């Protein structure tokens, strides 16, 4: 229960490790589906549940696309991904090594206070709202309309624009 | 005594699933003027169990092109998914109440297509690929409606709980205030949900079962115990977002009971459907969805934006 | 005749109520003949930590009748 | 007691695959006409759990109707060899049988049999609805009378 | 953790039901049932080369919407603020723009299988 | 003599009135509806199949079938 | 967390450690380049959601928004990658040098 | 006129789409414009107490609601009911 986010945050670093590593683009891209999902996890972890979600709709329907395109440009004769050479998957393991030496070499340097693996769990919140109502996120993405309307004419009109800008690379 | 009621939820919609195999086969029987079954059980109530049992003998086509792992991983993926959209379903009181009730089943909706690419990706044929395509140029047909045709209605509705509309129901249906939202809804639960007049993925006559043809028995049915478990879930969703049952707060077991009437009408309205109509070429089904109902969409999607402020008529935040 | 169907639907139809009114039955079971008392926002689950916290450690009961 | 367990299970066990048996869409010449008689309403196949996919890997049995030519024929094992092996085998017509007309015929193979291994045969030249119905009701107890868990116990 | 207990059972509920589906049918895997499809002949290409699409276009116009229906999920909070006159404008302004970029596209030829 | 099929396009001015009746057409997609109510009737029909082995479908006295040597 | 931001900082390096060494394909390096952004979707929504600064959270869908419509330019010159070539090699547009 | 009136004859037989979305779209804005209820939506929706209305402390001024809620002073809201 303690060791929740720790574990949501490492199989993330991981998912973006993969994902780093360049295999085909599917193998890619289910590795971003599951950090996406797992992105959704922490988000919610530490509260709202509109955010984590959010994420978890546009990089589905974004990696929609990113199936379709590679299956028309991006793709080989054999797509040679993470079960198919060794240059991949020892750092692939050795990246895990890595981790698993990196976060225990620095508790024992347990000075600036990057992990404490003993004092883990335990500071994750602090001091939210016991007594409250009308807190939640999904609040605060709606001052698009109400005290941040500006957030709101400048990232819809780079949606007006890429409508056109995406044509014009097209044509 | 949690355990106890998940297997009073998903026992009650895999053996409700599969006689609507048997019910998918009878009602479209009779309208060709065929008996459907009626020799295995006495009015075959008892062939699904032959079909079921059946595919778990025969062999699991293990394809020498293929990619094993995600092979796997997708009807798990698919049976997973669309059986775990029933957790929040809100017969009155859900097993999982949430606030975002709703992201959770469009964002889950959305997971039922990995299962219908990553298959037919896996599996190497052409006959498969495209299915796996013909699924692509859907979602990106209907996704952008699904949430606009959806958020419209909740949006004279307050939180994304599906629990709040058994509240805003409690006078009236709100197919009389969004007839048109619910008819593109319905559509809308008819592309997703791929079982259609207009298929185009899994293509008998076309792509010859198509995201599917790799694959044999044992696999096979965790599409169909799928795609037949999720047909119900886009009707009782109408049945609870659209038809407003009686909730009347002290036998709760009678929205229960006309969430029954209407939501097997809404699965047998689908029924006179592929009987009825064939489909639609996958060109006009992006050219009858983006150029027919996204427009109309975003019009009544501005409509109800200026329906409440225009009266009064703000839904609360409980 | 059609009427051969209605075994297929009111089978199905006696398969759909179950999660409905099992729901609640096992509900009030649990919760004390009450409803499942849901919390959506942070004051509805001070009100049960509270009540929690005026008891055993189910919340499902003691009022009034103490002081 | 074990073997009426077995005998049993082996009863069990083929009451699925007889009654829930997928045949394939297949065609070639005139007898396929037949089958779509036998799909029509007057004997109806899904009545029998009889259903039409058209894909081999969701298949578990084979009727070939029509003449097997020898540009066909690689076409045909090519297609029982993709099915799953509890597969069977059903010859409509004279033409698939022996190759009634067109036995001394070039480009005609002299039997289905010749190439795939069959269950059962349905003669007639358009053999009638109702004699592919009495055939895959006949193939539907053939493998009735199949003991294959009772010869594994005694083995 | 009370949805961790139904989630991981429908993995359990698929998972053990496929297990019993590759050791519980007797199988005979030799050669040509195992290779690929393609209505009974041999495949000539390699089933994993370019397809080459033609909604392109639609693609990443979806790829932009998804954004913009994201931006639009927050409105049954919005209309809980004390302004509803920036919240009524700036909704019509949003949704007046993406028709306009819409009937860009509609007549620019953009949603139309290029062929 | 010929007939043809497809020939009726002659643009009559069409009246307000002719326009929803194909405005309604559309938005309402009502000739489908005339379809489904087709298939609708055909449930409530007597299905015309027949338990086979039971019920063996009717025949004449030219059937021609299974050969046999007749005797005096 | 501070156990996830040098989590989450150290997800950022390694999408960054792959956009920068590539493996001839260039819609995996634009690939690489969406997990980047989504490390700093989480890693600003914690610290817009532990502090609860409710007045930033309109702006982790407004960096978002951005996300895609450079994936959106990203994605359309492969068209015009693949329109010359048909293959998406990083290694076969080396034409400019000259 | 006729020249335009006619125009939207065919538009509304074919094409019976953009019509009543080019309709609802100019009929959306124009409608709160000509309302006699949406000086409401700012006013329902600013009842609301989510907050604790923090109290003054008396200084020989503001002759507003004692300290008393059910007190003839303040805004007693009564339009929200008999709305
Ligand atoms: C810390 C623990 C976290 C894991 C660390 C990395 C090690 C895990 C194994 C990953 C590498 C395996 C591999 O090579 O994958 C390719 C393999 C390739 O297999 P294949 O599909 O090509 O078929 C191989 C056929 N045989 C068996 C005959 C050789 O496929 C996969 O495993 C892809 C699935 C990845 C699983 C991760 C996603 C979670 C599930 C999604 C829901
Ligand atoms: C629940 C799943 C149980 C499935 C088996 C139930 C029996 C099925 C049946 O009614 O027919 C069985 C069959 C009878 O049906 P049948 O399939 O042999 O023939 C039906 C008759 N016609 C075609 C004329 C309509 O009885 C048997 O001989 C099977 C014995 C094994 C069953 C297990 C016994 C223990
Ligand atoms: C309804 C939904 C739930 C789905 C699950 C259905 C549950 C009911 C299933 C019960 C049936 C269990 C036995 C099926 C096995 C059939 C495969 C088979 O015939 O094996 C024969 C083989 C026979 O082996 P053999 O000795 O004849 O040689 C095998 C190879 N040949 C014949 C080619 C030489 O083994 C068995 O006897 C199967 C026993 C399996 C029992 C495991 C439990
Ligand atoms: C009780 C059993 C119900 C039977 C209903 C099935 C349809 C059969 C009726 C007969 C028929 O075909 O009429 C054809 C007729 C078609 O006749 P027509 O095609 O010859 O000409 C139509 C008239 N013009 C051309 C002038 C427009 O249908 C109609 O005319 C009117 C009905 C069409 C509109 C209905 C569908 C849209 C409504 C959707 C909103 C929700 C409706 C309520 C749903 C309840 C569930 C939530
Ligand atoms: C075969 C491959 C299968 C892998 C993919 C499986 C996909 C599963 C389906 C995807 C889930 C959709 C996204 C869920 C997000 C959570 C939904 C939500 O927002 O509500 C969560 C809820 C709290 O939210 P809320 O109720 O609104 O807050 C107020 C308090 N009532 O209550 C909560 O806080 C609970 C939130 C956590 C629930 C997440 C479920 C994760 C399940 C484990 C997935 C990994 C599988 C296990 C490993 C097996 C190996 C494969
Ligand atoms: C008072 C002032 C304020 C008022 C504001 C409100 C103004 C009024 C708004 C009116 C809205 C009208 C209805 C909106 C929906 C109409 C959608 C539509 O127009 O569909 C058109 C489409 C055809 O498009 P097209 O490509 O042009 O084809 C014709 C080519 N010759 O048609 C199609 O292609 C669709 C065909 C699909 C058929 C599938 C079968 C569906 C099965 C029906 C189920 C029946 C039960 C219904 C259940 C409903 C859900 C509860
Ligand atoms: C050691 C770290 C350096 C990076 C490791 C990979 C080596 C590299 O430089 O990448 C080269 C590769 C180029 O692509 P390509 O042309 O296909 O290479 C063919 C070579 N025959 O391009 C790539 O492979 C992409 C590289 C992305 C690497 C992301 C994962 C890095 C995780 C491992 C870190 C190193 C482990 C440190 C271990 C410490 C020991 C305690
Ligand atoms: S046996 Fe007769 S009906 Fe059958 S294919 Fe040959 S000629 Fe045609």
């Amino acid at each position: 229960m303690n060791n929740y986010i720790f574990v949501l945050s490492s199989l993330f670093l991981v998912g973006c490790l993969g994902l780093a590593l360049k295999p085909s683009p599917i193998y890619g891209g289910l590795g971003l589906i599951v950090s996406g999902f797992v992105g959704c996890l922490m988000v919610l972890g530490f509260g709202g549940s509109f955010l984590g979600l959010m994420v978890f709709l546009i990089y589905l329907g974004g990696m929609l696309v990113v199936f379709g395109y590679t299956t028309a440009m991006a793709t080989e004769e054999y797509p040679e991904t993470w079960g198919s050479n060794w240059l991949i998957l020892g750092f692939l393991v050795l990246g895990v090594i890595m981790e698993v030496f990196l976060i225990c070499v620095l508790n024992y340097y347990d000075e600036v206070g990057v992990i404490n693996l003993d004092g883990l769990g335990d500071w994750l919140m602090y001091e939210v709202d016991d007594v409250g109502v009308m807190l939640e996120g999904g609040i605060g993405v709606a001052a698009m309309y109400s005290c941040a309307t500006w957030m709101m004419v400048v990232a819809g009109w780079s949606l007006f624009a890429g409508i056109f800008i995406i044509i014009e690379i097209t044509r | 005594m949690f355990f106890i009621n998940i297997l009073t939820l998903l026992v009650p919609i895999l053996i409700a699933m599969a006689f609507l195999t048997l019910v998918e086969r009878k009602i479209l029987g009779y309208m060709q003027l065929r008996k459907g079954p009626n020799i295995v059980g006495p009015y075959g109530i008892l062939q699904p169990f032959a079909d079921a049992m059946k595919l778990f003998m025969k062999e699991p086509m293990r394809p020498l092109t293929t990619s094993m792992s995600l092979f796997i991983i997708a009807p798990t993926l698919s049976l997973t998914l669309a059986l775990s959209l029933w957790v929040p379903l809100p017969m009155p009181h859900p097993l999982i109440n949430l606030n975002l009730g709703i992201l959770f089943i469009l964002a889950t909706s959305s997971l039922s297509v990995y299962s219908i690419l990553w298959s037919g990706w896996a599996s190497n044929s052409k006959y498969s690929l495209f299915g796996a395509l013909r699924a692509v140029a859907q979602t990106i047909s209907y996704e952008v409606t699904m949430a606009i045709i959806l958020l419209s209605v909740l949006l004279m509705n307050g939180s994304y709980s599906l629990q709040t509309l058994i509240t805003t129901q409690e006078h009236m249906w709100l197919l009389l205030p969004a007839w048109p939202m619910a008819m593109m809804w319905f559509i809308s639960t008819l592309a997703e949900t791929n079982r259609a007049p207009f298929d185009l993925t899994e293509g008998e006559s076309e792509l010859v079962s198509g995201f599917n043809v790799e694959y044999a028995a044992g696999p096979f049915a965790l599409f169909f115990m799928a795609e037949y478990t999720n047909i119900i879930l886009m009707n009782a969703l109408t049945t609870i977002i659209f038809l407003g049952p009686l909730y009347y707060i002290n036998l709760p077991e009678l929205y229960s009971t006309n969430f029954m009437m209407e939501a097997l009408l809404l699965s047998s309205t689908f029924l006179w459907i592929r009987a009825s109509y064939p489909r639609f070429r996958y060109d006009q089904l992006m050219h009858l969805l983006w150029k027919n109902f996204l427009p109309l969409t975003l019009a009544l999607c501005m409509w109800h934006i200026s329906l409440p402020i225009f009266t009064a008529g703000v839904p609360p935040y409980m | 005749m059609w009427f051969e169907i209605l075994p297929g639907l009111a089978i199905m139809g006696v398969c759909l109520v179950i999660p409905g009114v099992s729901t609640a039955y096992i509900h009030k079971f649990t919760n004390g003949g009450k409803e499942k008392r849901v919390a959506r926002v942070q004051y509805q689950w001070y009100l049960m930590e509270r009540d929690r916290r005026i008891s055993g450690v189910n919340r499902y009961y003691v009022s009034k009748g103490l002081e | 007691r074990a073997e009426y367990v077995v005998t049993k299970l082996d009863d069990l066990i083929n009451w699925a695959r007889r009654s829930s048996l997928w045949p394939m869409t297949f065609g070639l010449a005139c007898c396929a006409v037949e089958m779509m008689h036998m799909a029509a309403p007057r004997y109806d196949m899904d009545r029998f759990g009889v259903v039409f996919r058209a894909s081999p890997r969701q298949a578990d049995v084979m009727i070939v109707a029509g003449t097997l030519t020898n540009k066909m024929a690689p076409a045909l094992r090519k297609v029982y060899d993709q099915m799953p092996e509890p597969r069977y085998v059903v010859s409509m017509g004279s033409c698939a049988n022996g190759g009634g007309y067109y036995h001394y015929s070039y480009s005609v193979v002299r039997g289905c049999d010749r190439i795939v291994p069959v269950d059962i045969y349905v003669p007639g030249c358009p053999p009638t609805a109702e004699a592919l119905l009495y055939g895959i009701l006949q193939l539907q107890r053939k493998i009735k009378r199949e003991q294959k868990l009772k010869i594994w116990y005694r083995r | 953790m009370n949805l961790y207990t139904v989630i991981f059972i429908n993995i359990l509920l698929s998972l053990t039901l496929i297990l019993v589906a590759f050791w519980l049918p007797q199988m005979n895997l030799y050669s040509e049932k195992a290779n690929p499809y393609e209505c009974g002949f041999d495949p000539t290409s390699s089933a994993r080369l370019p397809f080459s699409m033609k909604f392109f276009l639609v693609a990443i116009t979806f790829l932009l919407f998804d954004l913009e229906i994201a931006l639009l999920l927050p409105l049954p909070w919005a209309i809980q603020t004390i302004k509803t006159s920036t919240m009524m404008i700036m909704a019509f302004i949003l949704v007046t723009i993406l028709s306009l970029g819409l009937a860009y596209e509609w007549t620019q030829k953009g949603l139309e299988w290029t062929e | 003599t010929y007939k043809y099929v497809n020939k009726k396009e002659q643009e009559s001015e069409v009246d307000m009135k002719s326009a929803t009746d194909n405005a309604a057409r559309i938005l309402m997609w009502t000739e489908l509806i005339r379809g489904l109510g087709m298939t609708l009737s055909y449930l409530f029909r007597e299905p015309a199949t027949i338990n086979y082995p039971f019920e063996k479908g009717p025949l004449s006295p030219r059937f021609r079938g299974e050969h046999a040597l007749r005797r005096y | 967390m501070p156990s996830t931001f040098f989590n989450l900082t150290m997800a950022f390096s390694l999408s960054l450690l792959g956009t920068l060494m590539f493996r001839s394909h260039l819609m995996s390096t634009l690939l690489c380049l969406e997990g980047m952004v989504l490390s700093l979707f989480i890693m600003t929504s914690v610290t817009s959601l532990n502090s609860n600064s409710m007045s930033s959270m309109p702006i982790p869908i407004t960096i978002l928004v951005f996300a895609a419509c450079e994936a959106a330019v990203g994605l359309a010159l492969l068209v015009k990658v693949s329109n010359t070539y048909g293959t998406d090699y990083v290694q076969n547009l080396n034409l400019l040098q000259c | 006129a006729g020249r335009i009136s006619a125009f939207l004859k065919n538009a509304w037989a074919k094409e019976p789409v953009l019509v009543v979305s080019f309709s609802v779209w100019g009929l959306a804005i124009i409608m709160p414009m000509i309302s006699p209820y949406t000086k409401y939506a700012s006013m329902i929706n600013k009842a609301t107490p989510y907050n604790y209305p923090v109290p003054v402390r008396d200084d020989g001024n503001m002759p507003d609601v004692p300290s008393h809620p059910q007190d003839p002073l303040g805004p007693s809201l009564d339009w929200l009911k008999n709305l």
